[PDB]
């Protein structure tokens, strides 16, 4: 349920707790921009392949 | 006593008690041993322990629990409890690997912070070499005149 | 492609009987297109695919377990087959015959290394080339 | 905004002869300010062209003002601020990309500022990132 | 003492003009004058300067004729013209010091307690600033060596008021570079920085060779500073640094890759528009 | 003497240095740190000491000659990479 940043290990019987680095927002914004450019390329198809 | 508690070095409680126990053997408090409300001796022991913790956190990165206990003059478990209490109080930062007893004071190292430290080292190096070249220019540019 | 669907099903199942019967049934299309040398090289890479998956879904599997799971006759035969898998580079794993188990390459978090740099470099060069070609193909008839 | 002036003689002005001879295409080439026209740029006085004798040595010594030291040239911009700026610009670029798609799609259906802003943002990102990466490599294999 | 000194373009140009004037009217090895500025903490701001008659013997290196009467007269005149400027130092246009500089600084310290000497090299260098700032401090060397009155380097900088700054920009508009980071200029800046670092290392190396062969004495402060340099050298073969560096390089290159992708898409859109326009124009012209 | 490249010092080698068993090299390094001579850290888990500073002291001519050699190498590397970069970017340098 993500109450604290840790992963168990039922072997040696350990609870490796730590701090998870924050999700890099740059890759996020890059991914949505990639999606936007993909749909822009779709628009460019609709223009060119139909007018030429 | 005040010199030791203001200097930045670990003082073993055993040695301090075999040195300055004269108190109440003189003054009016911190009795070596007396009535319960004025046997603060334990509080002084805790103060010595806390000072040692501060010094170690300042001048270590990875101190094994065995060594920490035998240096602090407390059992391994007693030292663990004291360090845990300090960590909870937020007075000290120390992450304890109890699997191997690898108490570590190294705060997590952000790549941003690591490269910033490297860049700061580079900047200091460049400034130092620039100042040195100025000073050495003056040095040679005076003496070679002779 | 339905005959090739049957062939793919047979290879994935690893059933030599199904492979042989489908081959016999659809030999006609096999001259129609031309794959026989490749279709026996198939049987080769059928056992190769078996070993590749066995190494893909495992990290420290033993030679006896490999033989049992691939129905291979002997652990020594399985050892030869895994060595040929090393030839083909389709398992990218080590092995230790002192104790008799095939250890796998210790998986590394591949972002603190030059693989992302190389991939992004290829893609950046491609994008620059597209821009150059576009701005060169820009034409004015006058 | 500097100007140089000299007076005109009333006798010549009354005689009608122009206050100042014109033998060469120089001297002119300048638009006299309407302020001076009102205050008598020609009735009472006349302007003079101003040239500057910029010697090479003086030009160099002036350049020394904002000349950047080699420390500045070879230093590394702070990495935390660099990442924060990269994120700011990338998110603004994302928004501009959304607007650019909307504009291009509506243009095509019917048959710019988003494109211009996108070009500016991409240029700044590329230049800053490449500069810092190259400086990082220069430093890391010059200082060891 | 004073920790920093900032000279002004007006001072620079006055010094250059003075040296050129003296050279034109007759060959000479140096030209000397006074520096007026203001104090704001230990950051001196030399906002003006003026020449003073001066000549010395090059052989004996102990006879010279700085004109203190001239100095005081023109200082009073400049005080009358502008108030908030007082004698803060003296300048000379000498590429090298001389055995007289200390005597002339003794003369100037009567006018100013913290008199600052400024060596201004009219000859244009290419790496550093043309002005060097020195101050005379004499004290019992804790090094236990014989103590001799000598100068000490002072941090120097070039700074201008808004007035001088607009003036210099207007003068330099022809060759002034863009006040913004363009990729080619940044690359050239890194190359120039490498040039400067190489020159500084070569100078330090030449001094070290001189000391090692013995033509010079050993400065403990210099040895200490170079020790600090070599000790401050970083280590770039460490794994916990290599991983971080690779991570940051990958991040920067993903940003670069996204940028290039957008730029290519825009270029393709422009080409599509151009093709459509060209075909429409040709069709209309034909019909 | 140890350069920054491999500046890591060990309890064992300190013991081979000034005669002390490896249970008080920790205290010796502690005293140095406190009096403010060397700076760094102590990793007794692996029994090593990391140094990143040393109170500079007057040196000898042979030491200065070795330092000169090191700076020879450094300057050679700097010049080489400068030439490399200028040659590579020759077509964009202003």
């Amino acid at each position: 349920d993500k109450k604290f940043h840790g992963i168990l290990d039922q072997g040696e019987g350990v609870l490796i707790i730590f701090d998870e680095p924050p999700v890099d927002k740059t890759y996020e914004a890059a991914l949505e921009t990639i999606q936007n450019m993909s749909k822009v390329v779709d628009s460019l198809y609709n223009k060119a392949k139909k007018l030429t | 006593l005040l010199k030791l508690f203001t200097t930045m070095e670990l003082m073993r409680w055993s040695t301090l008690v075999e040195d300055y126990g004269m108190e109440l053997r003189p003054a009016t408090d911190v009795f070596g041993s007396t009535e319960e409300g004025e046997k603060r001796w334990k509080d002084l022991k805790n103060r010595v322990v806390e000072h040692n913790i501060r010094i170690m956190a300042k001048y270590y990165t990875r101190i094994t629990m065995k060594r920490m206990a035998q240096l602090l003059d407390l059992s391994v478990d007693e030292s663990e409890a004291f360090l845990s209490n300090l960590v909870v109080n937020k007075t000290i930062f120390a992450k304890v690997d109890r699997l191997a007893g690898i108490i570590n004071f190294q705060r997590p190292k952000d790549p941003n912070n690591l490269l910033n430290d490297w860049s700061q080292k580079l900047n200091s190096l460049m400034s130092l070499v620039n100042k040195t070249t100025h000073l050495i220019a003056k040095e040679e540019m005076i003496h070679n005149l002779q | 492609l339905m005959p090739y669907f049957l062939l793919t099903q047979a290879v994935r199942t690893g059933n030599l009987a199904k492979f042989n019967q489908v081959l016999d049934q659809f030999g006609e299309k096999f001259q129609a297109d031309g794959t026989y040398t490749l279709i026996i090289r198939l049987r080769h890479n059928v056992i190769k695919t078996g070993v590749r998956m066995i190494s893909l879904s495992y990290s420290r599997i033993s030679l006896a377990d490999i033989a049992q799971k691939l129905q291979l006759d002997s652990p020594e035969d399985a050892e030869f087959i895994v060595a040929k898998a090393i030839r083909d580079g389709v398992i990218e794993a080590s092995i230790n015959h002192e104790k008799g188990y095939v250890q796998s390459k210790e998986m590394i978090d591949i972002y603190s290394t030059r693989e992302p740099q190389l991939a992004f470099h290829q893609r950046i060069s491609f994008c620059l080339d597209i821009h150059n070609m576009s701005v060169k193909a820009m034409r004015f008839p006058p | 905004v500097i100007d140089a002036f000299r007076l005109i003689n009333a006798n010549m002005m009354v005689l009608g002869h122009e206050p100042r001879q014109t033998t060469s295409n120089l001297g002119h080439l300048n638009k006299p300010s309407i302020q001076a026209l009102i205050h008598g740029l020609n009735r009472h006085y006349y302007s003079i062209t101003i040239n500057y004798r910029k010697n090479e040595l003086e030009q160099k010594m002036l350049l020394n003002l904002h000349k950047k030291s080699w420390m500045e040239g070879l230093t590394l911009q702070d990495y935390s601020e660099h990442c924060k700026h990269n994120e700011s610009v990338v998110k603004e670029m994302l928004e501009l990309a959304k607007n650019y798609n909307k504009a291009v799609e509506e243009e095509d259906k019917m048959t710019q500022d988003p494109k211009r802003h996108l070009e500016e943002h991409v240029d700044v990102l590329m230049t800053s990132n490449i500069v810092q990466c190259l400086a990082a490599m220069l430093d890391t294999v010059v200082f060891k | 003492a004073v920790q920093k000194v900032v000279v002004h373009p007006l001072v620079l140009l006055s010094v250059v003009d003075h040296f050129n004037r003296i050279g034109k009217v007759g060959n000479q090895k140096r030209v000397v004058g006074v520096l007026l500025g203001s104090w704001q903490k230990k950051v001196l701001d030399v906002s003006n300067s003026f020449a003073v008659p001066f000549d010395e013997d090059d052989k004996d290196d102990s006879v010279w004729f700085l004109d203190h009467d001239y100095l005081e007269n023109m200082y009073g005149m400049f005080k009358k013209v502008n108030a908030r400027e007082r004698i803060v130092g003296w300048y000379h246009t000498g590429p090298k010091l001389h055995k007289n500089d200390i005597a002339i600084n003794e003369l100037m310290k009567r006018y100013c307690p913290n008199s600052v000497l400024v060596i201004i090299d009219v000859k244009p260098k290419d790496l550093g600033l043309p002005t060097e700032a020195y101050i005379s401090v004499e004290e019992v060397h804790d090094d236990g060596t014989p103590t001799s009155k000598t100068f000490e380097h002072v941090t120097s900088e070039i700074g201008a008021e808004e007035a001088e700054e607009v003036g210099v920009e207007h003068l330099l508009r022809d060759i002034k570079d863009t006040t913004v980071g363009t990729l080619s200029q940044r690359i050239t800046n890194q190359v120039h920085g490498l040039k400067g670092l190489n020159s500084k290392l070569l100078d330090i190396r030449s001094y070290l060779e001189k000391v090692a062969t013995g033509k010079l004495p050993i400065n403990h402060q210099i040895i200490y500073q170079l020790q600090d340099v070599f000790n401050l050298l970083p280590d770039v073969s460490l794994q916990e640094f290599v991983k971080a560096f690779y991570l940051k390089t990958n991040d920067q290159m993903v940003v670069v890759y996204l940028a290039s992708l957008i730029r290519s898409v825009v270029a393709l859109h422009n080409l599509i528009n151009n093709k459509i326009a060209n075909r429409d124009a040709e069709k209309k012209e034909g019909q | 003497t140890r350069p920054a490249n491999h500046r890591q010092l060990t309890f064992e080698e300190i013991a081979k240095s000034a005669k002390i068993t490896v249970n008080e090299v920790e205290l010796l390094v502690m005293k140095a740190l406190s009096v403010g001579l060397v700076k760094g850290s102590i990793d007794e888990v692996d029994k090593r000491v990391h140094m990143t500073w040393v109170q500079p002291r007057v040196l000898d001519l042979q030491q200065i000659k070795g330092m000169k050699d090191r700076l020879e190498f450094w300057c050679t590397d700097v010049k080489s990479m400068e030439m490399l970069v200028e040659h590579q970017a020759h077509d964009i340098l202003t």
